[PDB]
């Protein structure tokens, strides 16, 4: 509808063994750090992961409807059925209806997961445009970070050379230095083919010459 | 007595606690046509008899294409059946729009059931008096269900509706083991034989009444109609 | 007249159906009694079970309607439980709207009106229950009000419930000449005594269930065994 | 106008300034913003006249219904909440500043309501166009342990300050003392400046005015 | 407040034979100066030798497409019989005439083959309306490309000396040539070019890539 | 100009001892173009009770008819007379409903109760608040001036003959104030034995 | 909001300790130099274990508070024993969300149960429901941020916390705002709820200002 | 004519209506289910009669779930039980999200109790003819077992059983321990009780079905099939043959 | 259902041309404890008997006279629950209508409203009419007062009337004794005598309830006040 307490910069990629996602942990109210160390991580099922950016209030609202989906039916309601391609579509419809009322939401979300053999990484926006691409970034990250990530992820053999975390780690440091509407801490989560893993509280690493050239504090 | 009493209450309960309405409904299923259902569980076939009221007519269909992976045979009156069929097609359409998934036929069947059951549980609704053999080719294979107007939902590996259902059942149990998880051809022969058991058996086999409908691993909904069954005879 | 699918005015002066609610209102053998003092108001009930495959720590027939108000119900179980739920909502609402505490009497009168309409419908029957309201007011002191499902309610000096009410009434009148001469506990003792005579059972620690309302507290509490046994012992000493 | 309330230990005095103004011209020299909502719950109301009256009548109605059903003395706190609830639903249009006061067996209580939907309790309160002027006098003048005579002298002063400083307030001052053992309505406590002057005009018969049409209509039925 | 209008459209070209048709489109989709995606066509195969394309906004484009597909399925259930091109042509318009209140829109085109053994292409305005075509370019770059396209493919203007009749092969050469040229005159054309070639045998797809800078 | 001003108009009532008086203008034009110098804006309901209304003319016609409906039915049910007070209330309730809408009217009530033998006047506001009048009553757009004159001209005791002069001159002063040229006026002089109606002679253009 | 707007400093916090939570807040609301409301409470019992700090516009907050009380009252009689955590938080959220942008409430809900211990939740204007170690609220936070950063105290005593809130709030009102008067506090423990009141003349010349809570 | 089969919104000379007694006869007319509660959790077991080989189970059983922490079993008519149940889970779910808590067993019961009593006051909607057995393990409260009757009566239990066998089963159950060892041990014990019960019901085969909510299950609702079901069966087969 | 049931009424035209249910209600009325009314012209007296039947009671708890308004009061014979309910709806209607206006209530209008509610129930089915008869007692100015309202839906004026058990016999006593000018104290003496004659189970200062409409409308008598009259003439 209109921003209140908001989150920015959710980065993601696909890799051989999985998809990798990273996001800072911040709830800013314009520029006042209301919450430091706040999650953005919704595990969906156990085999799919949603990273969400945008309004934080709206996020909470969406988490619950998702929650109802698996506590219903004879077997679990996100068990035998409901694949990530389905979960992506279901989400897109929900934005679409709001926009049609013109009483809108205000988030951009990445649904990431594994299907059963294939990586799933799909985008949804406040606009409501839906795509799958191997690389996604939100916010500030959408403008700045995504060409750095793109060099690696538009060259398909070079993807195959490594597990991605390092590109992610590196980008996020450049991002923290240039922008101070961002916070030093981040969380990074990896969805592998059978498993899901979250690495908790990290802080950006201090570069060599780059640390002299540019700092992250105001 | 009190036959009229038991019609007048759709909320009926008797000393023996029976509900006559269901009873009436069962007699109406037996009044219908002859249909068998069979599955190997990698192919499923149904021989269905389509009959005609008189000489100068031509047979009315009782095999309905509900979907391009699911289907039915009807056994009981044509008029009610049409009404149910629209609801189920639209339920398939939103599954496709919203979810883009076929959806388990098992899950579907169960949902339809409730919505009927609840109006028997209150004033109004007469029985619908059509029984169905519902087939479909889903994710875990084909599956077969019997829907009754008693909303009695059962999955069976083969079943039958029509007067002298039991006859054909006993043959299905006997041949049951022979069905295995192969051969198209064999399932149909047994069906043609079986179907003979359902009829009074004074009526000789005919190619204009019979109709053969298959769905299977790479198959969807196909009907063999009239003469077209002769190739596979 | 025609009770068959409608209820009408009759020369009977009552209704066969209203009498039938009065008649069978218990299908077990519990009996209850309630007495009023200026020191307490006590309701004495029973605890009984048919087997021990059943729990007894959730089985109760005494309800805490709210902090101040207490309610013991004589009625069909289904009907008793429904009415409580309806009441709980109505009270709460009365608190919200007025901002002040709901009088005991006020609830009995409100509930009574809900009973009465159902008596006008020939498309719905009244719930089958007698509700005894007990409480401690600061506006007249403690108050004891019984309802019956005719739409009748009145406040009494003490009352009794179960199927042997009239028998309990006879003891009560004898007693009721002098009752302001009983102190706290001695109220309780007499209260035990009149149920034991009717029912003809010298009680046991797990057969009895005394509930007391206490003046100068907004407590309704069901008593602990030590206190309940202390009384029981007290009548032995006078035997 | 200015409406004020001062509480003392054996009762409450409410006072108000009487005067209705339209333009720069006086619509009502004498009027009454002392309202009966109950025999012991009074409110004075200020603001839009039309909003004030409508609420007084509704609320009086609701309260009166309660009063018979229960058979006991009502509460002001209930009167305050039925008013407070109303404002929240309309979500503004209403422009009435009311001082709801009352005496009970529960104590004397004193509240105000602001058309925004905000109410408070204070030992003294005032509202008025005059409010800011009265309030300066009040703070200084207030001392605890007030009684009837002390309150009365203070309240009379209080209104008198609003008349002098505020140009849109003038004319007589009305006081009303509400005790939990009697009610006193004090009709013109002070009488200041008068409506106008005689600037001359003399009289002569209807004949000196040239008339177009004359007509009669005898009226025999009274 | 938030927008009730966002652009996203590409550029497409529909060419009508007399027993074939091709509908060709860039994969590049952009809005302004930021690039939405470097891939995806707005031309789709509806099936049964009907090819459709909806230029205007991606959000609207998917939704119409899905929805039409059910009306066709339902219809066949209702008694065996299918929509012809013309039928479909009316069906889209009613939807649009409804949407005249809705503030997002699209510029739709349908193409396919008749049973007269020739192409029909019908083109719609974003309020409703239909017209009979011979050739249509749609999207952004269309306005510039079209007079030239009309002349080279057509020879039906009052400014050419001769006619020649279409050939498939010849149509394919012209189409690639127009697109390769379009690219250094727009930032709404580029990357790759997806060709849907429509014949009476069935529907074939060809892809060729283009320049970018 | 306003939602009440397109045809202007003013109305006065003054009280006498043992009598009361109501005077009004007449004129109807369309905007500023005077077509006719007639249009009653005062009606009576029973001999002695007079009601003067001052909105827009359109509104006035509708409101006068509403009051007729209500009053007649009310009168019928109670089966005894209506009082002046009762009319005043009724007007308020009606005044309250119109407050959301663009029908804004100022009424004035005047009459002398002759089953009680006291004079009665009131004015009412267009937001619906009733304010009980005394000795003089004003209505119209000219009100600020009119008020000025009424505070000056009045004297505590009045005889119908003196009362007649007072209103006449009031009316004379009042017609000069109009920019809408509201020429023509009526007077009704009420006694609990007689009513006089007078149309008055005044400027003509 | 309906017809107010606050343009003055607010200063509220709840700080957690072992025994429970201690709440503090300023008194009086003001719009400008003219005093919108004199020394008043917003430390509200809506339960005996459950208290709140109200902030923003008076009318909105008052309405929200009674509404929750009604629901919890019905809930308490039948489920029995209310814990603060999921259960208070959601009921306040739904309203903030539904009534959306015609609603101005900044609430610190603090409660103590022996069920999971004491909790602190903070309603921002978006209505996010956040479990906090401890929280500071108001506009006056901006003044206190620096103090808390400097001092770096840890370890709680009922006495130690009382000084901590006292210097922070005192300063905040001093530089800007026109809010002041009394600072009121509740220490909530298994003992029951203890009410402290401190006069506006007894509340300066304090120090200490924890940031690590352990 | 009795004049009150016709109604279901009125009183009778027997008080409640004949229709309501009848619903109570019909549950007893059904098959047989038991439940045993312990201090570590609660076990459910039910007997299902086999019809013929054509058939197979795949959505029609007699053990049903509530939510994803609640276990549900019933006696009476299958189709109607399923209808009650789908709504209960949904009602529970709106709560679960709204108050943020994972519903009690006790609150769920109250909600169902109220529905059934309302249907007794009217003649619009004929009642259900089921009896429902529910319960689980609550992380901080324990195990609690309830049973709701079509008679508008519900209670908390140590054991409950229903079916034709009812009287007899409760006798055996009554004979055993309050604690009853550990849950695992109970899986074997319940199987003997069913095993022996079937000699009394025997006209055709049966299939033994067992379920659990265990400390090891961590309070979730699961079926006990697998080798685990078979061992308990072997132990009954050894002990007696009946 | 929730809108199904009996649309037409239980009461039905007969080839008698009588209304069965209506006939029964005269019986329903009949069962009532003894009631009387005396109009003292300047005053009004209404009186009835509280029967008593359980020694177990409190205070003087529920009444059988309740004030609708501060000027009109009702007393009745017929069924008690019906009475409580009847009073609530009317009581609501009396305040709402006469606070729109500031005029005080006219008597006839209350009667018109009570009769309509009684009559709508005759018109419609599902619900049965009330089986009470009321005495509407008030005072206002110099107007006539004392009115009777039937379960039939009909109204009549009276100077004196009686209800309850043996209504015809009491009325015949009443008819003879009640004449010309009397006093408010005097009217009370008579009413007790007329009630005693109908039946006395006993009379105490708690078997009697007397209320009057005189100075400023309805006023409730103290228990002592009535007792003074019992001694004044037993």
């Amino acid at each position: 509808q209109n921003p209140m307490v908001t989150g920015t910069s959710v980065l993601g990629v696909k890799f051989e063994g999985g998809v990798v996602i990273a996001a800072d942990m911040l709830g800013s109210y314009g520029s006042l750090a209301r919450f430091r160390n706040i999650s953005r991580i919704m595990r969906v099922n156990n085999s799919t992961m949603l990273g969400a950016s945008g309004d934080y209030a709206d996020f909470q609202y969406l988490k619950q409807v998702l929650g109802q989906m698996v506590i219903d039916e004879e077997l679990l309601g996100d068990g035998h059925s409901y694949s990530p391609r389905a979960i992506h579509s279901w989400l897109t419809r929900a934005m679409y209806s709001r926009r049609s009322k013109m009483n809108p939401l205000w988030n951009t979300m990445v649904i990431g997961g594994y299907a059963d053999g294939e990586s799933f990484l799909g985008y949804v926006d406040m606009l409501g445009v839906a795509y799958e691409a191997p690389s996604l970034a939100t916010g500030y990250g959408a403008y700045l970070a995504q060409p750095l990530l793109r060099e690696v992820l538009e060259k398909q053999p070079v993807l195959s050379q490594t597990e991605a975390r390092d590109l992610v780690e590196r980008c996020m440091r450049v991002l923290y230095y240039r922008d101070a509407r961002s916070y030093n801490r981040f969380q990074i989560a990896t969805v592998t083919e059978k498993g899901v893993e979250i690495e908790g509280p990290l802080s950006t690493e201090t570069n060599w010459d780059i640390a002299h050239m540019i700092s992250g504090f105001e | 007595m009190f036959r009229n009493q038991y019609d007048n209450d759709v909320t009926v309960w008797s000393p023996q606690g029976r509900i006559h309405q269901i009873e009436y409904a069962m007699e109406a299923v037996k009044q219908g046509s002859a249909t068998v259902g069979l599955k190997s569980k990698t192919h499923a076939v149904l021989v269905a008899l389509k009959r005609a009221q008189s000489e100068l007519a031509a047979h009315q269909k009782k095999i309905l294409h509900v979907d391009n992976h699911i289907g039915i045979s009807i056994a009981g009156l044509t008029a009610d059946a049409r009404l149910l069929c629209n609801f189920m097609r639209q339920e398939c359409l939103d599954s496709r729009f919203v979810f883009d998934r076929p959806l388990p036929v098992s899950r579907l069947v169960s949902l339809i059931g409730s919505k009927t059951q609840i109006p028997t549980q209150r004033y109004g609704r007469r029985p619908y008096g059509v029984g169905l053999l519902i087939a479909g080719y889903d994710d875990m294979g084909p599956h077969i269900f019997q829907t009754c107007p008693s909303a009695n939902y059962f999955d069976c590996r083969a079943m039958s509706i029509g007067a002298r259902s039991q006859s054909a059942r006993t043959y299905l149990e006997r041949h049951m083991s022979e069905f295995m998880e192969c051969n198209l051809n064999e399932l149909v022969k047994h069906g043609l034989r079986a179907l003979r058991e359902t009829l009074p058996a004074e009526q000789d086999l005919t190619t204009k009444n019979v109709s053969i409908g298959i769905v299977g691993k790479d198959l969807e909904f196909t009907i063999y109609d009239d003469d077209d069954v002769s190739p596979f005879l | 007249g025609f009770d068959r699918h409608i209820t009408i005015f009759s020369p009977e002066g009552r209704l066969y159906q209203v009498e039938y609610a009065f008649k069978a209102i218990n299908q077990g053998g519990l009996t209850s009694v309630a007495v009023r003092g200026k020191d307490c108001a006590v309701i004495v009930t029973q605890k009984k079970v048919p087997d021990k495959l059943l729990d007894s720590s959730t089985v109760t027939h005494l309800f805490k309607i709210t902090e101040n108000i207490g309610c013991v119900m004589t009625g069909m179980t289904a009907d008793s439980r429904s009415q409580v739920q309806r009441a709980r909502y109505e009270a709460a609402n009365w608190k919200y709207k007025y901002g002040y505490e709901i009088p005991v009497d006020m609830l009995c009168k409100r509930i009574a009106d809900i009973s009465q309409v159902y008596t006008q419908n020939a498309e719905m029957r009244p719930l089958g229950c007698c509700m005894i309201l007990i409480g401690i007011d600061e506006e007249q002191g403690p108050q004891v009000y019984k309802c019956d499902p005719a739409g009748y309610y009145c406040g009494f000096k003490a009352t009794a419930a179960g199927v042997k009410q009239t028998e309990s009434t006879s003891f009560l009148e004898k007693k009721v000449k002098k009752k302001f001469d009983w102190t706290f506990e001695q109220t309780v003792e007499t209260a035990i005594t009149c149920l034991s005579t009717v029912l003809s059972i010298d009680f046991k620690p797990s057969e009895i269930e005394v509930g007391v309302v206490t003046v100068e507290n907004p407590k309704f509490r069901i008593l602990t065994e030590a206190e309940i046994d202390a009384h029981l012992v007290a009548l032995a000493e006078r035997d | 106008t200015t409406i004020a309330g001062v509480v003392y230990k054996d009762g409450i005095v409410l006072g108000a300034d009487t005067r209705a103004t339209e333009g720069m011209v006086v619509a009502d020299k004498n009027c009454s913003k002392i309202h009966f909502i109950s025999p012991n719950i009074y409110c004075c109301g200020a603001g839009t006249a039309a909003d004030t009256d409508m609420t007084t009548q509704l609320i009086s109605s609701n309260l009166e219904l309660h009063s018979l059903s229960t058979g006991r003395l009502p509460r002001v706190v209930t009167a305050n909440r039925m008013l407070k609830q109303m404002l929240f639903r309309y979500q503004g249009y209403i422009g009435a500043a009311l001082v709801l006061g009352g005496v009970d067996v529960t104590g004397p209580h004193l509240y105000s309501i602001y058309p925004h939907g905000s109410t408070d309790k204070l030992p003294y309160v005032t509202m008025g166009s005059g409010s800011l002027a009265a309030m300066a006098v009040f703070e200084d003048k207030f001392r605890p342990d007030m009684e009837e005579e002390e309150a009365k002298n203070l309240v009379s002063e209080a209104i008198a300050a609003g008349i002098f400083n505020d140009l849109g307030s003038g004319s007589n001052i009305d006081l009303c003392v509400i005790s939990k053992n009697k009610l006193d309505f004090l009709r013109p406590y002070t009488v200041p400046n008068k409506k106008g002057t005689r600037l001359g005009r003399y009289r002569c018969e209807k004949g000196t005015t040239a008339v177009l049409t004359e007509k009669i209509t005898p009226l025999e039925i009274e | 407040r938030f927008s009730p209008y966002v652009f996203n459209g590409g550029t497409i070209l529909a060419i009508a034979g007399e027993d074939f048709a091709i509908v060709a489109s860039d994969t590049r989709l952009s809005e302004g100066f930021s690039i939405h995606t470097r891939d995806s066509p707005k031309c789709y195969k509806l099936t049964d030798k009907t090819v459709i394309g909806c230029s205007g906004f991606h959000g609207d484009c998917l939704t119409l497409t899905k929805i039409i597909e059910a009306r066709l399925k339902m219809y066949k259930h209702s008694n065996n019989k299918a929509m012809t091109t013309g039928a479909i042509a009316a069906m889209l318009s009613t939807i649009l005439y409804s949407r005249r209140f809705f503030p997002y829109y699209v510029y739709n085109i349908i193409g396919g083959l008749d049973e007269e053994g020739k192409g029909a292409v019908y083109s719609f305005d974003p309020v409703g309306s239909y017209q009979r075509d011979s050739f249509k370019a749609g999207g952004s770059a269309s306005a510039m490309l079209q007079p030239l396209l009309d002349n080279q493919v057509g020879f039906k203007n009052m400014q050419n000396v001769e006619h020649v009749p279409l050939s498939l092969d010849r149509a394919m050469r012209l189409v690639k040539d127009v697109f390769i040229s379009a690219a250094e005159r727009d930032v709404y054309t580029g990357d790759a070019l997806r060709i849907c070639i429509v014949t009476k045998e069935g529907i074939r797809e060809e892809t060729v890539s283009l320049r970018k800078d | 100009m306003s939602i009440m001003s397109y045809n202007g108009g003013a109305v006065m009532a003054m009280k006498g001892k043992n009598c009361v008086a109501i005077a009004a203008d007449r004129r109807f034009g369309i905007q500023a173009q005077m077509v006719t110098t007639d249009f009653q804006k005062i009606f009576p309901m029973g001999d002695r009770l007079y009601i003067g209304l001052a909105g827009l003319a359109t509104d006035v016609q509708t409101v006068a008819q509403r009051l007729k409906f209500r009053l007649n039915l009310y009168e019928l049910k109670e089966g005894r007379q209506i009082k002046p007070y009762t009319l005043m209330s009724m007007v308020a309730n009606l005044l309250y409903e119109k407050r959301f809408g663009p029908y804004y009217t100022e009424p004035v009530i005047a009459g002398l109760d002759p089953k009680t033998f006291k004079p009665f006047i009131c004015s009412l506001d267009l937001i619906g608040c009733p304010m009980v009048t005394d000795d003089f009553v004003v209505s119209g757009t000219c009100a600020e001036q009119m008020y000025g004159m009424c505070e000056s001209l009045w004297e505590p005791n009045m005889d119908p003959d003196h009362l007649f002069e007072t209103i006449s001159q009031a009316m004379l002063n009042a017609v000069d104030r109009d920019a809408v040229s509201g020429m023509g006026v009526i007077v009704h002089i009420i006694e609990k034995d007689k009513i006089t109606t007078r149309t008055l002679k005044a400027r003509m253009d | 909001w309906e017809s107010r707007e606050v343009s003055t400093g607010t200063t509220i916090m709840a700080v957690q300790f072992d025994g429970g939570v201690v709440l503090g807040a300023d008194s009086r609301t003001t719009t400008g130099s003219y005093i919108a409301n004199r020394v008043t409470d917003k430390l509200t019992p809506i339960h005996d274990r459950i208290f709140c700090c109200r902030s923003g516009s008076a009318a909105d907050t008052q309405a929200v508070a009674d509404a929750v009380t009604y629901q919890l009252g019905f809930h308490s009689i039948e489920l029995n024993e209310p814990p603060l955590v999921h259960t208070a938080a959601s009921l306040f959220k739904e309203m903030c969300y539904r009534y959306r942008e015609d609603l101005m409430a900044g609430i610190i809900i603090a409660g103590w149960d022996p069920q999971e211990g004491g909790q602190v939740y903070s309603v921002p204007m978006g209505g996010m429901m956040v479990r906090q170690s401890f929280a500071i609220g108001g506009s006056g936070s901006s003044y206190i941020y620096g103090y808390v950063d400097a001092t770096y105290r840890e370890g709680m005593t009922k006495e130690e916390c009382l000084q901590f809130t006292a210097n922070a709030l005192a300063l905040a009102m001093e530089r800007d705002g026109s809010s002041g008067g009394v600072i009121r506090l509740a220490a909530i423990a298994e003992s029951g709820v203890e009410r402290q009141v401190l006069l506006g003349d007894q509340i300066p010349k304090f120090a200490v200002a924890t940031l690590p809570p352990a | 004519g009795t004049g009150y089969d016709l109604s279901a919104s009125t009183f009778s000379p027997d008080g409640r209506v004949f229709q309501v007694e009848y619903a109570m006869k019909a549950v007893e007319n059904s098959s047989t289910a038991i439940g045993i509660r312990c201090k570590d959790g609660v076990v459910f077991g039910v007997e299902k009669l086999v019809l013929s080989k054509l058939y197979e189970e795949g959505s029609n059983k007699r053990l049903f779930n509530v939510d994803r922490h609640v276990g549900m079993a019933v006696a009476g008519l299958l189709a109607d039980a399923r209808s009650l149940a789908d709504i209960a889970r949904e009602e529970a779910s709106n709560f679960r999200s709204n108050f943020g808590y994972n519903i009690p067993l006790k609150h769920l019961a109250d909600r169902v109790a109220m529905y059934v009593h309302a249907y007794t006051l009217y003649s619009a909607v004929r009642p259900f003819g089921c009896s429902f057995m529910l319960g689980s393990y609550s992380v901080n409260d324990g195990a609690q077992l309830y049973m709701i009757d079509p008679s508008g009566v519900s209670y908390g239990y140590w054991g409950c059983a229903i079916g034709k066998a009812r009287q007899a089963a409760k006798t055996e159950i009554e004979k055993l321990q309050m604690k009853e060892m550990t849950c695992r041990d109970i899986v074997k014990e319940v199987a003997k009780i069913i095993y022996i019960v079937h000699d009394e019901v025997k006209d055709k085969a049966f299939e033994l079905e067992l379920s659990w909510v265990g400390e090891l299950t961590n309070g979730r609702h699961e079926i006990v099939p697998k080798d685990i079901r078979e061992e308990a069966e072997k132990y009954a087969k050894e002990s007696l043959k009946e | 259902m929730a809108e199904r049931g009996y649309s037409f009424s239980l009461t039905t035209f007969s080839p008698s041309g009588k209304l069965v249910q209506i006939e029964y209600a005269l019986a329903a009325v009949a069962g009532g404890a003894p009631s009387v009314g005396i109009k003292a012209a300047n005053g009004v007296v209404l009186a009835t008997e509280k029967k008593q039947k359980s020694i177990l009671y409190d205070e003087r708890s529920v009444h059988k006279v309740e004030p609708i308004t501060k000027h009109i009061g009702l007393v009745y014979s017929g069924m008690g629950p019906d009475y409580r309910v009847l009073v609530h709806r009317a009581r609501k209607l009396a305040q709402q209508y006469y606070l729109v206006y500031q005029e005080p209530i006219p008597t006839a209008q209350l009667v018109q409203r009570v009769a309509s509610v009684m009559q709508e129930y005759t018109q419609s089915g599902g619900v049965r009419p009330f089986g009470v008869s009321l005495l509407i007692c008030g005072w206002n100015e110099g107007r006539p007062y004392l009115f009777q309202s039937d379960p039939s839906g009909a109204y009549f004026a009276w100077k004196a009337t009686a209800m309850g058990k043996n209504y015809v016999n009491g009325k015949t006593f009443l008819e003879k004794r009640y004449n010309e000018d009397l006093e408010l104290e005097d009217a009370i003496h008579t009413a007790i005598l007329t009630l005693k004659e109908s039946f006395e189970g006993q009379m105490t200062e708690d078997n009697i309830e007397v209320g009057i409409c005189n100075e400023a409308g309805f006023r409730r008598l103290t228990p002592t006040e009535v007792k003074d009259y019992l001694a004044a003439i037993a």
